[PDB]
C-alpha cells in the first residue's frame, strides 16, 4: 500500500532543539584601521560561528 | 581567487604606524622632602 508523506516534515517527527557546536577557530587576529573582510571557502563544510 | 591585492593592501596599512615621524612621551621628574622655603 501507498503512504503520502503525512507531514513526516514537520508533524510526525515533531520537532528538536537544534545548534551549532564549535569545533575550531579558522580565524582570529585584531585590526586597527578600514573595514573587515574575511573570504571563507565553502569546501566541505556546513556552518560557521563568528 | 586573483585580485588579491585587493586585501592584501588591507592587512598591509594595518601596520602602517611603524616608528617613523612619530613622538613618545618623556618624563622628566622631581623629588622634595621636608618642606621648602
Amino acid at each position: 500500500a501507498l503512504v503520502s508523506l503525512s507531514t513526516l516534515r514537520g508533524a510526525l517527527g515533531g520537532g528538536s532543539i537544534s545548534g551549532i557546536i564549535p569545533q575550531e577557530v579558522l580565524f582570529d587576529q585584531w585590526r586597527a584601521g578600514g573595514n573587515w573582510e574575511v573570504s571563507q571557502s565553502t569546501q566541505n563544510r556546513t556552518g560557521f560561528i563568528v | 581567487n586573483s585580485h588579491f591585492e585587493g586585501i592584501d593592501n588591507a592587512l598591509q596599512t594595518l601596520q602602517e604606524y611603524s616608528p617613523l615621524g612619530r613622538s613618545v612621551a618623556v618624563d622628566f621628574g622631581f623629588s622634595i622632602i621636608g618642606g621648602w622655603s
